[PDB]
């Protein structure tokens, strides 16, 4: 978060 | 009843291919990691994370080496030799998978379009359940929009009627399969199926808020990423729930949902519980075991709410890895994030880290004079008001992400496991704070009040009090001659 997750 | 402990454990798919327990250059958190002592901490352990293929089936990342994730996953199972109440369950999805412009996104929105597709999706669920020995089911889709969620429900009715079926003809009922989601812990995503709450949590055992990136590089100031009560000083934002197809009058939306507000944990627990048919039991809060990072932030509250110049651009451009001390961002090739086990060792360092405490948020942060970063991140204290706030709230228990990321001591999973079971930790003295609390009311979390009952073909000015069908009214203007529920004058207040 928050594409690297 | 005992508080659900659930840790998330991620593995990335290159790790299962070249597993090994003797190698943390190779797999820096291997199953061996997780001892006994620990495995009895645990309730669950949410293995992640399986993935929707086009077949619109429940399906390992084609590039699985089968023999290796198989191995895995029986080490994980092995563990339950020591905890009887252990399961192992399998996440699908996750940010990578399912967000929007995710690599899987449309399998996803298929796989939940049709009776068949639900049908044909859910009976691979159980399939992939029974094949790997899991058990359980978690759906982490980051996260469905309002056109797909009545598949979404549908597809968790039909998952749900499947594993209460095979829990049956396995004999499972000491130790029922599960089906659980990880759900939004921020307004904005919430608001995407916010209004339908009540039944996406019907089929469930537990719905893991991530109650966390709540901040980040993205965002103008520098924020805790998972206060668990809000700071008047930070940031606030919109109140994006109160724009959900709700149906609401103004003065309902407006009492529910504040705005702007304080993004915290506790806003993202009573949003839940504001809602009519979502029990506290099944509501799991979410906690990080990583923090993030901020470079180019100024002092004067300690790092905290300042402009910065970090990269919120997602794959970090240069290799300028400035967090100093931080090993593991060289090897993952990103300085905004760093798992609690890095951050403790670059405490004890000498790599100039300051670690300050916010007693609004009951949240730690770190502080580097100079190169100018900050850090937001949880620890053993920041956990003590957490679970003081399960149990005070009623709450299932706790989620986290992720198991490899706490210390070779274990230290963060053992916290969360005394705080709720160790008969010699007590904290009824903990101090919860003068921190903000989302004060929305809604359907599901109305006060009990008490009023007397509505008396038909009387007339009641405006701010009169009275009850009906179970519930307590006040009139929002003056002059009402018609009774509640059948005047848009009054506005429910109260229950009992």
């Amino acid at each position: 978060r928050f594409x690297x997750x | 009843t005992r508080k659900a402990v659930i840790g998330y454990y991620f593995i990335p798919t290159n790790q299962i291919n070249n597993y090994t327990e003797t190698d943390t250059s190779v797999v820096p958190f291997p199953v061996s990691n997780i001892t006994p002592a620990k495995a009895k901490q645990l309730t669950h352990i949410n293995f992640s994370f399986l993935d929707i293929n086009s077949n619109l089936e429940c399906a390992w990342d084609p590039a699985t080496n089968d023999a290796k994730a198989r191995d895995v996953v029986n080490r994980l199972t092995a563990l339950k030799a020591h905890n009887p109440s252990l399961r192992i369950m399998f996440s699908i999805g996750g940010w990578y998978y399912s967000n929007d412009l995710g690599v899987s996104h449309a399998n996803y929105v298929n796989a939940v379009k049709t009776p068949a597709s639900r049908t044909k999706f859910a009976q691979s669920c159980v399939r992939i359940m029974k094949d790997y020995g899991f058990d359980g089911v978690d759906i982490d889709w980051e996260y469905p929009q309002a056109a797909e969620v009545d598949g979404f429900i549908a597809a968790l009715q039909e998952i749900r009627t499947l594993l209460n079926q095979q829990t049956i003809t396995d004999g499972r009922q000491a130790l029922p399969y599960q089906l659980t989601i990880a759900g939004a812990g921020g307004a904005f995503f919430l608001s995407r199926y916010y209004s339908k709450l009540a039944q996406i949590v019907a089929p469930l055992d537990y719905i893991n808020l991530m109650t966390y990136d709540l901040a980040g590089p993205w965002e103008k100031v520098t924020n805790h990423q998972a206060a668990l009560f809000g700071d008047a000083a930070g940031p606030t934002f919109y109140n994006a729930l109160r724009e959900a197809n709700l149906g609401w009058s103004w003065e309902e939306l407006t009492r529910a949902f504040p705005s702007p507000f304080s993004l915290t944990v506790d806003a993202a627990v009573q949003q839940h519980l504001m809602m009519e048919g979502v029990p506290s039991a099944k509501i799991v809060m979410g906690v990080p075991f990583y923090g993030r990072a901020f470079k180019g932030v100024s002092g004067g509250n300690g790092g905290q709410y300042s402009s910065h110049s970090t990269p919120g651009e997602d794959p970090y451009p240069s290799t300028d890895y400035w967090l100093v001390g931080c090993e593991e961002c060289v090897r993952d090739k990103d300085p905004r994030i760093a798992s609690y086990r890095q951050l403790e060792q670059m405490l004890q360092g000498n790599y100039g880290y300051q670690r300050l405490w916010n007693d609004k948020t009951k949240t730690p942060y770190l502080y580097h004079a100079q190169n100018g970063l900050f850090v937001t991140y949880d620890d053993a204290e920041s956990f003590k008001y957490k679970a003081k706030y399960i149990k005070q709230q009623q709450l299932g228990g706790v989620m986290f992400w992720h198991l490899g990321q706490d210390n070779r001591n274990g230290d963060l999973l053992a916290a969360l496991d005394r705080y709720f079971n160790a008969a010699d930790y007590d904290d009824s003295q903990l101090d919860m704070g003068t921190g903000l609390r989302y004060t929305g009311v809604g359907p599901g979390n109305l006060p009990i009040m008490t009023a007397p009952a509505y008396v038909p073909g009387t007339t009641y000015a405006q701010g009169a009090l009275v009850s009906y069908q179970g519930y307590v009214w006040q009139t929002k203007w003056g002059y009402i001659t018609s009774a509640p529920g059948s005047d848009s004058a009054w506005l429910k207040v109260g229950r009992v």
